[PDB]
């Protein structure tokens, strides 16, 4: 039925259409190691309407927001591709530049035409990254254009004209949650932190960035490993690995590279992330987590 | 001290 | 009759025409757990012309204009929905994508006709979720399409041409009633203030939305749930309850969701909601409430 | 051009029910004024929300006896490249054509307004074009014309519109005089009984009150007595005090006095 | 690539387009004197996947994303000319005056359009000069502009649609690193330190420079000058040699310059330097310098 | 020159052709009284080069940079007046006026457009009256506006679109050196310190002002002048020198000044000059001159 | 003469233009009385260019500024009121609060505009009350519109586009000097003192406003170190001879003693 589209004009039409992705690299839960609750709780949300969607409509729904909260580099991003790849529904990537218009009355219209396509490719995930760009907290002197945004956010996210057993998800992720507008921040119900990597979440990711790259690596240098990279991020793991990548390389002679000669170069050994530590830094402060820990204990949901 | 933008219209 | 649309192009009044709201799932008053005065003013204000439209006609005919102010998620929306289903009247969905064109002077003329729609189906009403969007005070620097909306507006709610016996209503939602201009604040002569629920709001909430559902909740079980549950709004209510339904399905053993009966399913007990008020928290901090007493004794309507 | 001017002829002002000077009451001044101009060529009016100003428009509508014109942004604006300039000028023609003739114009700061950065060119084209139809209409003074209109915020009126409009009036909060007047007048329809001690109290207890305050409360204690009965019109109850000490329960002023001394200042420099 | 293309406006591509860098004279590596480090690096990064894309590609891809930091004068802009050069790339540069506009929603457009095109054209490197300027720490009541900027840019830089290979290398030099986003320092992988110039840096320096003018110093001269010239940062040394070729016009009378021929010149000597000394101080002071090596410490990726 | 204008907007070329000075009254180099090493330094920088292009290109070019520095009253206008005729370059006047706006990216587009314009009219020179105004310390929480401008300007003297061999000359003057920010104080490598007049300066610039005007002086007179007037600036002098001129008319009869003509006027003798020095005194306190002195020690260029 | 403001915003010019003061009331020297050295040398920099302009252009001409320092209420803003009143000029009068806005970059359009609209007509006066609030010393830290502000008002005063006979003259009144920046404190050469009113001038304003000798001396006597407005107040409550002696029986000098350090330094007077 094409009454969902009466409405709007073709060409904002066509613009939503165009920021569907498209089949990108294949990813699984199993690559996104580390956080075991978050994936529980996407998991209950996002798979199990569809396997028996009778048991689990009705007051037993699935809700209609989730936002991802944290540091720099914690892999959100990489949860929402692998929900994305998994949920097996349209997946649409917005973001600032996509609904922004110079044009009056072009803003709403983009968020209002958004929706409605969404409403006909359901199931659909509407993704937006850094989500405090456009919902931040409403000010006294804010331009109109904002305003009115934020307004339509909220009204099609939650109005009248709803009526509930839509499936339509809406998912966010942000670095710095204590902008976001309290009405906007109602609607994302399920709140989650994605804190650094702890000692398995590092363990896992080191054996699955070396599982690719054929090595010699025993039990204990991987126990060092660990134990060497403290406050480190799931960004910085993936740098020290790609750093000592590069061990290989330097060892042999520059004259070397005109040969290549790939078989010649040795497996990667201990040697090399032990040079990798002292090129590569933690790139989170210890002082920016505080705030973030105060706002998981007063909004988050977490156990 | 704060900055302002402007809205185009269209009048064929 | 074409004559009060004589000067009105087709094209704005499909727009007008396709944006009324068919009736959807029933909602009643007792579905509205919370304020009794509001209710009872709403009640007055449309229920009680419409029975006795001769001893209500007159001086003593309801007014034009009211406005719902409060914290998000405290079911002003649910009041709009229970007054379109109740009302038997034609009820218009507004909102700012509606009335906003990027040509020049289209905004006042799709005020003049949307006005015009309402007045010739007559009762109608109203609805305009987040009016602070669309009336707003006046700045000194703003572009003309705003300021032209927003005395076009003025004018049709009060302007020569208006006269009393016309049976339409509007009805505002905001959660900033401060931003609201002046002279639309004088057109809403009734304001309502929806504070959070009380512990007979809870406890009604509870056992409205549980009713619905098999299961066994002892008296002193249901009135620690609302003990526990303080601070909370609506929305917090039906989130805990959803949280808790989900219990029962994490007891039952992985892979057994694929072909578990329906029925073989424990009811809902205590410990459900004694684990579900670990991961639900409320949405509303306390330091925001302080705003909307003090307008309340400033310009509100209720004793 | 008949769809254009029918347009414009389809304005003018239809018959409603009557509207008499002695209900004004408040402001006696301008009415005065107004009185004797009606039978200067433009007046403004201007004065905190729910001064009456529209109730002075549609008073001089119903008893001018003339043609009268409804005129806003909604019906000036087209969208359409230079149809704004032609469609003000018919309306000029046409209100010199039917003589006399008065145009009201509610909201004027929407039409005309200081000029500002990042303004439209055919904003610009319609208010220049009705500065010189103005002139032009006025400077003869063969036909007779006149042209009202009201603002709230007379602050934002461009100074070289605001020169062509000689007259300036300010319509400040209705007095304790006009509150009583306005009590009687809206009550005396209905069936009332009370004192005149009842009523200076009430005059006392409504202070900064606007008209359409007034007539609110007016209208609550008038419903108050459908309160009382529990779930034919000779069961209602005559209204009292009672019903008035229930009506300010929930009614408060709706105009806050921050912006009083800016309207008092204005008023005293040009008004 | 209209394909790529078709969202974006022509105005936008036309003016992407115009700061595209034409071809100027040639800077080589040895020009460059005393960063051995970040010249080693700069080559791994660039070099090296143009000789073998194949053996670079994959968990080896060299990282997008770099960051150059140090006192005033010492080497930053000379870099990134040199890499313009020598990267046998298209070169786009950036400045806060080309993406930043007047109108509402056109930072975020003007980003993505320079994205999109830089991506059309590969290999291709993006130099942002003064990058404190673009991308500063967020802060609460900045002005929406900003923020959106910012978002972009990191939506632009890493994101859900970002994949691998696509070679794109973004360079950014600044004289405040520690007001640098938490967020975009992620990107920017590799951060470099430029310090003054060694006694080494500033043989080099003078040699190289002064052997276009063809003068004569003994090796002693040579050590002299370098050792006096201490604490003397890049542009320091610069402005002293080319305040040394004024010694023999003034020597010369003022009169016989209009009639002299330029053979008739003396040869520079160690007198000219004497005098250059006399008149030539460092411009960087002592004090701001201790900052920026506990920078280096903290988020250096140096040895 | 439509090639390098067509990016800029024509409103923006048409203010910044607006600062363009007219010639006025010529302004001699003799006029200035008192500095001869800053005299004989900007000599050297403007008139040398236009006179022999051939010798003093490439490593012999002009700095492009000067910074007047030095307490109230010196003369930095006095010296940026007479470069502004004497040169016979185009010269610009800015100001803080010029540049600033109330728009989002106005600033940076104004300092690139000055710039541009600047760079087509060669040999051009600007001059800022009072530089420190727009080139401040850059600092920890301050408005982006004057962050882009200064980053702005930092680039336009010192980017990389800037090549050699170009012909534009920016001047500075500023009561305030140590403000300046060290990175545009890297720009301006000439800085030329104007201290208070000398018994010298005092008296050629006694001699210049009373050479018009008709007197008899003995040389013991002047320079008892000279040695009661001390710690007296330029303007101190004037003043004086004009307070001196009116004794004459003091003395005249009461009543007759009025009918009273140039040629019954007395001489001016030394008696007049006692009773200005009664109603003059310095205007500058010893205090802040120190303050001068170690910067001039510090960065200062001169011998 | 429109050529000259091509470059300046209209409304800009109107507000400028709306800030001008029509006449006041006709006031006299005589009338305010009090000063006698400050009367001269204003009148002298004031009227004298104007009844023989001939003899006084050039090295003899109008210095260009002027300043009054001294405690409240002693008559500063009456020395303003009679120069506008006698100079027969355009009288601009401008308040701290004028020049400030909530917008960047407002107050040094504003500045601008002032002075271009002033310098269309050549006799103008330009009188700024509280001179030491926006024009106040320049230190390490402070907010950029202010610098901004205080920057463009010295090179309008002074700088290369400025050139002679601009006959503009700018009149500015303050009670705390020593604030005054050193570069703005250098273009008002003319720097003057007023204090409290003598006995004779304190008995000549008694006696004027009030409308024996002896007890007009006696009362001249009782009264020390009192100020215009305290004297007006007096004997504004007085006129609601014994009644007199009542009302006196109905500011602080220590200081007052930094201001003649202040007048021994900078100070035109002897
Ligand atoms: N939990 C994780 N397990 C494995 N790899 C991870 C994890 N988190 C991050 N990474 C690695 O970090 C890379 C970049 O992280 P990603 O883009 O997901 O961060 P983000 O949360 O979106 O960051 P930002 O907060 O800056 O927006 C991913 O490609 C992946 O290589
Ligand atoms: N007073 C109430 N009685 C019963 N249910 C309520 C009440 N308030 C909220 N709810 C429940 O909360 C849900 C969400 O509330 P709703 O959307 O009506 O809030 P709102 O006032 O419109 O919010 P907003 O301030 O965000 O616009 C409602 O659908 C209803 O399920
Ligand atoms: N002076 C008055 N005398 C009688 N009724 C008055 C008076 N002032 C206002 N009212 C009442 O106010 C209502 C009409 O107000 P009106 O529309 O004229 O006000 P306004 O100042 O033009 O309003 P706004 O600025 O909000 O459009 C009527 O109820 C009228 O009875
Ligand atoms: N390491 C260096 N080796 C050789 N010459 C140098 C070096 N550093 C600076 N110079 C000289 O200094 C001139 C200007 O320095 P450059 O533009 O590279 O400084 P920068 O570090 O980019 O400065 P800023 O912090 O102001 O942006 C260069 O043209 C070159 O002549
Ligand atoms: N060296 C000098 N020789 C002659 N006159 C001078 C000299 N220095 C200052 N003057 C006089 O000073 C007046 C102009 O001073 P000028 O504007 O040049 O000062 P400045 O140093 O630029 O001041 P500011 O610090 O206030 O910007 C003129 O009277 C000029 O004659
Ligand atoms: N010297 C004086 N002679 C006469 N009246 C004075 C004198 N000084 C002050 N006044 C009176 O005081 C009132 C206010 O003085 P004001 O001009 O505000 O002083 P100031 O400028 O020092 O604040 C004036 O109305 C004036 O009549
Ligand atoms: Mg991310
Ligand atoms: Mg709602
Ligand atoms: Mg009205
Ligand atoms: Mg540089
Ligand atoms: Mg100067
Ligand atoms: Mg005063």
């Amino acid at each position: 039925v094409d009454e969902r589209l009466k409405n709007l004009e073709p060409k904002m039409i066509e613009l939503i259409m165009n920021e569907i992705m498209d089949h990108g690299p294949p990813v699984n839960w199993e690559d996104i190691a580390g956080v075991e609750f978050a994936k529980a709780t996407i998991k209950e949300i996002v798979v199990w309407p569809m396997l028996r969607p009778d048991i689990f409509t009705g007051l037993r729904g699935p809700p209609k927001g989730i936002l991802l909260f944290g540091p720099p580099g914690t892999g959100k991003t990489l949860i929402g591709k692998c929900i994305a790849s998994q949920s097996g529904a349209t997946f649409f990537s917005i973001s600032a530049s996509s609904l922004t218009s110079k044009w009056v009355g072009e803003g709403e219209k983009m968020v209002r035409a958004l929706f409605a396509v969404a409403r006909c490719q359901q199931p659909a995930v509407i993704f937006i990254d850094q989500i405090d760009s456009l919902l931040s907290q409403r000010g006294d002197g804010e331009h109109e254009s904002s305003r009115r945004i934020k307004t339509e956010f909220l009204v099609q996210l939650d109005g009248a004209t709803t009526s509930s057993e839509d499936r339509i998800l809406v998912v966010g992720a942000t670095n710095r949650p204590q902008e976001i507008d309290e009405a906007a921040r109602r609607r994302l119900v399920k709140r989650l932190y994605i804190p650094l990597p702890e000692a398995s979440a590092r363990k896992q990711i080191v054996i699955n960035l070396m599982s690719k790259e054929q090595c010699c690596l025993s039990e204990e240098e991987i126990e060092q490993i660990v134990q060497q990279s403290d406050a480190f991020s799931g960004a910085d793991m993936t740098q020290l690995c790609r750093e000592a990548s590069l061990g290989p390389i330097r060892s042999l002679q520059t004259a070397d590279i005109a040969t290549i000669t790939p078989d010649q170069v040795r497996p990667i050994a201990y040697i090399d992330f032990e040079n990798a530590f002292r090129t590569v830094r933690p790139s989170v402060s210890p002082k920016d987590l505080e705030l973030y820990e105060n706002w998981n204990k007063t909004f988050g949901c977490g156990k | 001290a704060m900055q302002m933008q402007l809205e185009a219209n269209a009048d064929t």
